[PDB]
């Protein structure tokens, strides 16, 4: 026997396939293995089986899916409600220009928008899991 | 037992480095000594910048791909 | 000093060797080609930098690659002849 | 002074000059002081840059290092 | 055996490469020496502001140029120069007295608006600043001692356990933690910066600059819009409201990272990991350019919006400081803008790990997938702005020469032209809507012609190029068809031989060479436009479609003044202006040589020289070369001596041309 | 008087701009021939020798230039790779696993950082 | 092969040896440079060549000997004396001591033509490709030079490069316990054999704790 290069490539490649997996392992300590790097935290795996898990809504992770179904669509209609009524209709503009002061409920309101559209995400992502 | 692409069948480079990564050229022969590591040679209308039109590759870098066809690489 | 390396992808050429204009490569027996000769770089100490080895290598890209070291340069790599460092 | 520029001489633009001094010499003095401070300290930096750290300190020096309570809590909480 | 003559330019060519440190080892000491050199750098910027402030308060007029500030001008610093004329008067000087340099900085402005009043108020501002620069340095030796502490104490450090070796990744978790930089950067140096000075401007600013007040009341925020009519700036009292309303919106975007304790706050992998981007956030270079790729934008608005809503007093009146300012941090701008990409490609050859052929996973890999698709299109751009822009200004030269200015073709700028009517509804709804109205915004919006609708499609067409080499600079740093193993070079290298067709030019260094002359041309085009259209809005409205126009009425027109600055009839205050405009053009000159002329002829041309030297009788007794060998200068360093030469030139030729056009 | 400022530049000007910058440049050429010269740039300096053996001297960066470091127990992996490579051996090969990675660790390169010989 | 004894040139004025040659000022520095390059032929004919110096020579029927400071100039000449048919050159690189070192045809034959006994220098057993990226090996042995490592390192890296892209199935190293540990040097417990066995306890009861707190919400 002599070491013909199709041994050596196939020695190549039972390296490369027994060491690709080895490496994953809690045996080799590389510094791109640390936390906020490569791997997912220990405890909060973000994406498996292709899917988000429920551990990227983060304290949300709890919440049923029709919980944020509900809240997704009640912040929708506040903050609609809160920026129609501050820009459109019951302009504040005037009010306070004249050294009145804005309608805080409108300001608070506003802000819920992008919350309800961050909200039915996470409703999404929670269905998806069946939570 | 012949070994590798059938002379004159075209075959897609697969080295990535090589001027003609995925082209396509004739087989001029293939070496069968289980020695030699490059053992395909394949021939290639479009010379590279060293105005070199044939190249030897290994096994495993050609995939005995269709003919060329009109105006097509 | 440079840096000449030599790939498998050698085929035996001798080219290398003959355009080299200060005797750094050579040709040593192997088995990886039909030439059954590849071409090996034992005094790149003498390695100018021209790459006349490079125009010279016909493989689909060179299988002799000289990698430039500007900062590692001695009295033979600079071509230095008024000047002696030795 | 002798202007340049057309919109110098066409508006009359003039550059006044304050007839008293300005800052005295002892405040200049006291400038230069704190001017000397950082000089020193610069050339004290620059040494320090230019030999970098020295990991064989642990050989020589004394003392046992410190890492603070608040650096131990930042390398535990992550990176 | 020993070096020759281009270890100097090979040291200098990386003194700041500390990556390519020889003692660093690990990551500890490259941030710790980086940290360290940000600190050094910090000091500094703060000697520099102590520097302008002393000089304002000592060989200056503040005290005077305060009090009538429209047709005044202030004085940059004294100027004490043997070489002038012992007797008779300098130009300089009211005869007698003292040489003085007005000043285009603009500091003047900056300190009346920020509440300055009295020299002493500046002396004091100095020394504080003084002592801020010492306070910096004390700071870089107490975290070099605090590290060097952390790495004695491994003298006293085990984990018991194999792991203990898990320490070294953590050494310098104080300068590459990511997460906690974010939240506190976000939220204390910028939210709480900006409220900050919001309570600077309502203790000082504002009771300095109007009759006697209540006591700071809420009434000092306010909305009344732009260019108070008196000072013809910004109303102090809506620049404290605007930097309270990003203070409390920075402050609130702060808590958004897990920075002191695990139970708060996300944490930026996981948001990148979600997303489509999962960088190496480690790289340093990456860091660096995506930040210089920041400061960009906010020094281009910069230049922008200082003109467009003059923001400080009486800046508006000063026809120097308002074109100096727009042309200094345009230059600023341009310059981090292909520093970002010059360090992206950085990035890409050193700090940038790729899966094994195929895994399209990465952003960067997803890129370089169909890199040729993105440079084939940006090519195709490129060439269409460019031939359409030029056969148009071609067709409007020969037309206006041949007698038929009504044969020009004139596109009018529509689009920009209904931008501006829509900001223009919407800001005079904003007006109309108030009790004290009539305001003014200055030149927000600005009169859109024909040749507005040229420059720009010009300036499109700059950038469009200068992104396409950046670009195809950084995507093909690590391998090309013409040569696919660039990756394992250096980031710049001389080239790869006369062979293989031929190769000057190779290295993404190379790439960013040339991409800094079409920096410099798009920077020149935006400034001329800026220039031309400040000097005579009329005539540009008009005459500025056709390149004669810009070759006439701007550059041969307005360099009257300039070149008459010294001459067989005396001189004036511009000698200085005139003298540095043919020094800056000998500069950009003779760095042609150094880019056109290459290294082998200059090498024999040494060669000659040194037979020479190692020939004269004296000489060769007592050097015979062999320490510190002269030799022409490498390649790479050549191009680089050469684009430094070409940078200066093209640079500093201007600001003579500004301040004679417009003073 | 708006002068008498010009008795600091008197002395100043021709101090930083003349006797500063002279000292500067013989001082430059005179640590140019300094054997630590540019030793963070310059290859082959006695300083650069000194400090790399101190790095390596720190317990945590013994084995920090290794490329394979970081294995915890490569007795596991050596055996894990050897009973991989038995299963998948080609017929009767004579190669091992222990020798062939003995003989892929030890290339031919004596013209690497040969600098390392002078200071 | 033996080497001549080719003595240093400033001590061999007029020798029959030396070529009929014009003499131009192309010729080695004097004065400033010790290290000079002596290439020897012997050749039939008194043919006439160029120097590689400036101007042109005349061999002699017998031996012949040049000096010249580089070997660039002796290959150079060796090159031209081979297309006269001229075989059997040597090149010699004289130290300043006088030491002779014979260079050129080393092995006493010439590198174009395979000799045994030769092995591949600085030879790489891969495709030009092959090379590992310049990014993997950071403040490793080769920092900045990726084509400088052994095939070994090589396929470690590309082994690394293929693991580090399943992320789901990576293993997050645990954070130490700073506070708890780090004691004085002094107090271990030595059992070296035993550290590795409390390696392994110490990651499985990490992984089951890991196990059991993502199946809380997963
Ligand atoms: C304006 C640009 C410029 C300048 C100044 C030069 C200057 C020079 N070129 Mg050059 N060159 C240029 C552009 C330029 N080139 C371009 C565009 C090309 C096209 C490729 C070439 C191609 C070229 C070739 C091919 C050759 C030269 C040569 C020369 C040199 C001969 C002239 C000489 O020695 O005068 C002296 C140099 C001067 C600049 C004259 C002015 C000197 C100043 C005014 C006096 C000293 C100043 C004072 C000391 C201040 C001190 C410095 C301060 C920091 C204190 C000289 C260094 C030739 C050479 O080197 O042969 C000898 C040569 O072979 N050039
Ligand atoms: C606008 C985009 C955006 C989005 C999509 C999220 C989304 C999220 N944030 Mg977040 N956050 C944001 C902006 C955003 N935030 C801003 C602007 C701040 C600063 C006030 C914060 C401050 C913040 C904190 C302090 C925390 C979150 C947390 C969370 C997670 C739980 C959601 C929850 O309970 O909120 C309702 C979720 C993934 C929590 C989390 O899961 O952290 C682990 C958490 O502790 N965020
Ligand atoms: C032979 C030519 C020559 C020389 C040697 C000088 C030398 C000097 N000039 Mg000067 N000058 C000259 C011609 C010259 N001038 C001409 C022709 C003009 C136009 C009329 C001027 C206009 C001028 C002005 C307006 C000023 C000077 C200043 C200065 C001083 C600044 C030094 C400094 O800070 O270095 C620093 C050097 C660098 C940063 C360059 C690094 C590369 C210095 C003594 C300045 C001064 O008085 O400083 C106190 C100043 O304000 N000069
Ligand atoms: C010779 C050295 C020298 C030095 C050290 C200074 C120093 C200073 N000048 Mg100044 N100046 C000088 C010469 C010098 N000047 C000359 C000759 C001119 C006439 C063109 C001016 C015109 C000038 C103006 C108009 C202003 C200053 C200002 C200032 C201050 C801020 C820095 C600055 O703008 O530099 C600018 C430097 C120049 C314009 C000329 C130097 C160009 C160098 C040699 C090339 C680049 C060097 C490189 C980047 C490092 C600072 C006190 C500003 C200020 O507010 O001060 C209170 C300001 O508004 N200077
Ligand atoms: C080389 C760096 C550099 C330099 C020398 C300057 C110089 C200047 N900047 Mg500046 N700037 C820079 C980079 C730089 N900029 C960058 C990168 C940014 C983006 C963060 C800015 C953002 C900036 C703002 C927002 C302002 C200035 C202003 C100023 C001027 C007065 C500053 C001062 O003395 O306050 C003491 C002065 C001309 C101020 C100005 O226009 O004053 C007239 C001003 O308002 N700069
Ligand atoms: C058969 C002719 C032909 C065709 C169909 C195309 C088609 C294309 N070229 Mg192109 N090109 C051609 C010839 C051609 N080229 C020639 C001869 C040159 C050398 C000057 C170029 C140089 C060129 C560049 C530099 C670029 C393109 C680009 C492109 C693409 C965008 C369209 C564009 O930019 O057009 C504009 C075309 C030009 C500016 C080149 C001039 C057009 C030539 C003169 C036409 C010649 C036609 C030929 C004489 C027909 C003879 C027929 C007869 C024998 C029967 C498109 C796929 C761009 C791209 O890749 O973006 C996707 C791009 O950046 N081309
Ligand atoms: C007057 C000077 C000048 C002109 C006209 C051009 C023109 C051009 N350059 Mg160029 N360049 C110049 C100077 C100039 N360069 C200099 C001094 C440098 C520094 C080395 C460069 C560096 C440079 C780079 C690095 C690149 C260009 C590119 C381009 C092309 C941009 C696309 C375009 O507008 O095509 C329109 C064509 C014209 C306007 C030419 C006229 C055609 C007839 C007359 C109509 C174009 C051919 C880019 C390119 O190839 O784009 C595809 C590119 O990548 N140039
Ligand atoms: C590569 C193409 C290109 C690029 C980069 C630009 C870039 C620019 N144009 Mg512009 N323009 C173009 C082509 C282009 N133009 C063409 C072909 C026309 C028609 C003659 C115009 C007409 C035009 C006007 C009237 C104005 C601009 C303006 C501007 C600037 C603001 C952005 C904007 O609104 O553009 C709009 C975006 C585009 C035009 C993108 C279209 C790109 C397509 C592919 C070009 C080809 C279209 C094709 C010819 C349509 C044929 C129709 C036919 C089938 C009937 C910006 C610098 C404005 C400006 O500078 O004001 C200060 C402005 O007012 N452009
Ligand atoms: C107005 C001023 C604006 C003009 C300045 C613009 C210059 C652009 C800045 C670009 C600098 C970064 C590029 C650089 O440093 O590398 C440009 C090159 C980089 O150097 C190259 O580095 C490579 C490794 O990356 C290889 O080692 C090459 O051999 C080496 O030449 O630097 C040099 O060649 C410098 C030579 C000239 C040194 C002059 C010393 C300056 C002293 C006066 C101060
Ligand atoms: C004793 C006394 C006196 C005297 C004083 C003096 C003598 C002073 C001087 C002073 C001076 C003479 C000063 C100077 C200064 C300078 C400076 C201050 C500079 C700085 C710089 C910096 C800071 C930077 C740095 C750097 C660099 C650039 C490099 C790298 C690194 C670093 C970054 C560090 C009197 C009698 C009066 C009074 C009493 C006391
Ligand atoms: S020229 Fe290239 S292929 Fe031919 S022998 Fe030399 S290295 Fe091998
Ligand atoms: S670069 Fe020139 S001297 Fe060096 S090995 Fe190649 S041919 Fe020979």
């Amino acid at each position: 026997y002599t070491e013909t290069v199709a041994d050596e490539r196939l020695f190549e490649q039972v390296y490369l396939q027994y060491t690709s997996e080895y490496l994953k392992g809690p045996l080799y300590w590389h510094p791109d293995k640390l936390q906020g790097w490569l791997p997912d935290y220990p405890g909060t795996p973000m994406i498996k089986e292709g899917k988000y898990t429920s551990h990227v809504i983060g304290n949300l992770k709890a919440f049923s899916s029709n919980e944020l179904a509900f809240l997704s669509m009640l912040f929708f209609g506040v903050g609609l409600y809160g920026n129609l009524q501050f820009n459109f209709y019951d302009p504040q503009w005037a009010k306070v220009d004249a050294g009145g002061f804005f309608n805080v409920s409108y300001i608070v309101e506003s802000f819920l928008l992008p919350i309800s559209f961050f909200m039915h995400i996470a409703c999404y992502i929670q269905r998806q899991n069946g939570k | 037992p012949w070994v590798g692409p059938k002379k004159g069948s075209w075959v897609k480079i697969l080295r990535p480095e090589s001027y003609w990564f995925q082209q396509r050229g004739q087989v001029v022969n293939v070496n069968q000594k289980p020695e030699v590591k490059y053992p395909v040679t394949v021939k290639f209308d479009s010379v590279n910048y060293a105005n070199v039109n044939t190249n030897g590759y290994a096994l495993w870098e050609v995939i005995e791909a269709p003919a060329p066809g009109p105006g097509e690489v | 000093s440079h840096a000449v390396k030599i790939y498998d992808t050698c085929i035996g050429c001798t080219l290398c060797v003959r355009a080299c204009p200060t005797d750094v490569l050579e040709m040593v027996p192997a088995s990886i080609n039909a030439a059954k000769q590849v071409a090996s770089s034992p005094r790149v100490e003498d390695c100018v930098g021209c790459k006349r080895c490079e125009t010279a290598c016909p493989t689909d890209f060179l299988s002799i690659r000289v990698y430039l070291q500007d900062n590692e340069e001695t009295q033979y790599s600079l071509g230095l002849d008024l000047v002696d460092w030795s | 002074r002798v202007p340049g520029g057309k919109r110098t001489q066409e508006l009359g633009l003039v550059i006044p000059m304050a007839d008293e001094d300005g800052l005295t010499d002892g405040q200049v003095a006291g400038l230069f002081v704190i001017a000397l401070v950082v000089f020193i300290s610069a050339m004290d930096l620059a040494k320090t840059m230019y030999n970098g750290i020295n990991p064989a300190k642990f050989k020589t020096s004394k003392g046992k290092g410190y890492i603070s309570p608040l650096v131990k809590r930042y390398i535990e909480n992550g990176f | 055996g020993r070096c020759a003559s281009s270890r100097y330019l090979q040291v200098l060519g990386s003194i700041h490469d500390i990556e390519c440190g020889f003692g660093i080892d690990n990551t500890l000491s490259l941030n710790l020496q980086i940290f360290t050199a940000h600190w050094g750098h910090l000091t500094i910027i703060l000697i520099w502001v102590s520097s302008n402030l002393y000089h304002i308060a000592s060989n200056a007029n503040y005290s005077l140029w305060v009090k009538n500030p429209i047709p005044s001008m202030p004085i940059a610093h004294n100027i004490w120069d043997p070489h002038f004329t012992n007797s008779t008067s300098t130009p300089y000087s009211h005869t007698i007295i003292t040489t003085i340099l007005i000043a285009y900085s603009g500091i003047y402005n900056q300190l009346y608006t920020s509440g300055f009043n009295t020299i002493n108020q500046i002396y004091k501002t100095t020394f504080t600043f003084s002592c801020l620069a010492v306070i910096s340095i004390l700071l870089a030796k107490i975290h070099i001692n605090t590290h060097s502490e952390l790495l004695h104490k491994l003298a006293s450090h085990t984990s018991q356990i194999p792991s203990f070796f898990q320490l070294l990744y953590f050494l310098d978790v104080a300068i590459s933690s990511v997460n906690i930089r974010f939240n506190f950067h976000t939220g204390i140096l910028v939210g709480l910066f900006s409220i900050g000075y919001t309570g600077h401007l309502l203790d000082i600013t504002i009771p300095a600059s109007r009759a006697p007040l209540i006591h700071t009341s809420p009434s000092y925020l306010t909305f009344f819009g732009g260019l108070k009519s008196n000072t013809s700036s910004l109303y102090l009292t809506d620049i404290a409201h605007h930097h309270l309303a990003i203070g409390i919106i920075s402050i609130l975007t702060g808590h958004l990272y897990s920075s002191f304790r695990a139970a708060l706050g996300t944490y930026i992998r996981d948001i990148l990991y979600t997303s489509h981007l999962t960088h190496s956030i480690k790289s340093l270079h990456l860091a660096l350019s995506l930040i210089l790729a920041s400061c960009t934008p906010l020094t281009s608005t910069t230049a922008q919006h200082i003109y467009s809503l003059t923001p400080y007093f009486y800046l508006s009146y000063d026809h120097i400081y308002s074109t100096a300012l727009y042309v200094h941090h345009s230059y600023i701008t341009s310059f981090l803008a292909i520093a970002s990409h010059a360090h992206t490609a950085i990035t890409l050859v050193r700090d940038w790990v790729a899966p094994l052929e195929q895994e399209s996973s990465s952003k960067q890999i997803r890129i370089h997938t169909h890199k040729a698709a993105i440079i084939s299109h940006l090519s195709w751009v490129s060439l269409w702005l460019g031939f359409h822009t030029l056969a148009v200004y071609s067709h409007n030269d020969t037309c206006i020469a041949f007698n038929s200015p009504s044969k020009q073709i004139l596109i009018e700028a529509s689009n920009g032209q209904l931008i501006q009517q829509a900001s223009g509804k919407a800001l005079y709804g904003t007006i109309n809507s108030i009790n004290n109205y009539n305001k003014s915004f200055d030149s927000f919006i600005h009169p859109i012609s024909p040749g507005d609708l040229y420059v720009h499609h010009a300036i499109a067409l700059g950038l469009h190029i200068t992104v396409l080499i950046l670009l195809k600079g950084g995507l093909e740093a690590r391998g090309s068809k013409l040569m696919p193993d660039k990756m394992e070079h250096s980031f710049g290298f001389s080239c790869d031989g006369p062979g293989r067709g031929g190769t000057c030019d190779i290295s993404a260094w190379d790439s960013f060479y040339l991409a800094t002359f079409w920096m410099l041309n798009s920077n020149a085009w935006i400034s001329f436009y800026f220039h031309y259209k400040h000097l005579t809005p009329r005539q540009f409205s008009e005459s500025s479609t056709y390149l004669e126009s810009w070759f006439r009425d701007y550059l041969w027109f307005n360099s009257t003044p300039l070149i008459h600055g010294y001459s067989t009839l005396g001189a004036n205050d511009l000698s200085v202006q005139s003298w540095s405009f043919l020094l800056t053009h000998l500069a950009w000159a003779s760095g042609f040589m150094f880019l056109i002329s290459w290294r082998g002829y200059w090498q024999e041309l040494i060669d000659i020289i040194l037979y020479i030297h190692l020939k004269t009788p004296i000489l060769i007794n007592l050097w015979n070369g062999d320490i510190y060998t002269p030799l022409a200068l490498s390649i790479v360093q050549a191009r680089f001596i050469g684009l430094v030469h070409f940078s200066t030139g093209l640079i500093l030729t201007y600001p003579p041309f500004i301040i004679g056009a417009t003073s | 008087k708006y002068g008498d400022q010009r008795k600091f530049a008197a002395v100043l000007v021709p101090l930083t701009t003349l006797v500063f910058p002279a000292v500067a440049m013989g001082m430059f050429v005179l640590y140019s021939f300094q054997e630590d010269a540019f030793w963070r740039i310059v290859p082959g300096t006695k300083r650069a020798r000194e400090l790399d053996e101190a790095w390596r001297e720190h317990p945590l960066f013994a084995n920090s230039k290794d490329p394979l470091d970081g294995l915890i127990n490569p007795d596991d992996y050596e055996k894990g790779l050897e009973e991989a490579w038995e299963r998948a051996k080609p017929a009767g090969s004579t190669v091992t696993v222990k020798d062939k990675l003995k003989q892929l660790s030890k290339q031919n390169n004596p013209h690497w950082e040969s600098w390392r010989a002078m200071s | 092969v033996v080497a001549e004894a080719i003595p240093r040139p400033e001590d061999l004025l007029d020798s029959p040896k030396f070529p009929m040659f014009e003499g131009s000022t192309g010729g080695y520095m004097s004065r400033s440079t010790r290290e000079r390059h002596a290439i020897t032929w012997t050749a039939k004919g008194q043919a006439k060549f160029e120097m590689p110096t400036g101007g042109f020579a005349i061999m002699n029927q017998g031996e012949n000997l040049c000096y010249f400071r580089k070997k660039e100039q002796c290959i150079a000449l060796g090159k031209q004396l081979r297309k006269m048919k001229i075989e059997n050159y040597k090149i010699y690189r004289l130290k300043k001591d006088g030491t002779v070192i014979f260079m050129h045809p080393a092995d006493g034959v010439f590198p174009e033509k395979v000799n045994k006994g030769r092995v591949q220098v600085n030879g790489r057993p891969f495709t030009i490709r092959g090379n590992p990226q310049q990014s993997e090996l950071k403040f490793t042995k080769y920092q900045g030079k990726g084509y400088e490592a052994d095939p070994l390192t090589t396929m470690f890296v590309k082994a690394r490069v293929m693991a580090f892209a399943d992320v789901p199935n990576l293993f997050a190293l645990p954070q130490p316990n700073m506070d708890e540990l780090v004691p004085a040097e002094e107090v271990d417990k030595y059992t070296r054999q035993e550290y590795t066995t409390r390696m392994m306890e110490a990651l499985k009861r990490v992984q089951d704790d890991r196990a059991a707190k993502a199946a809380k919400s997963l």
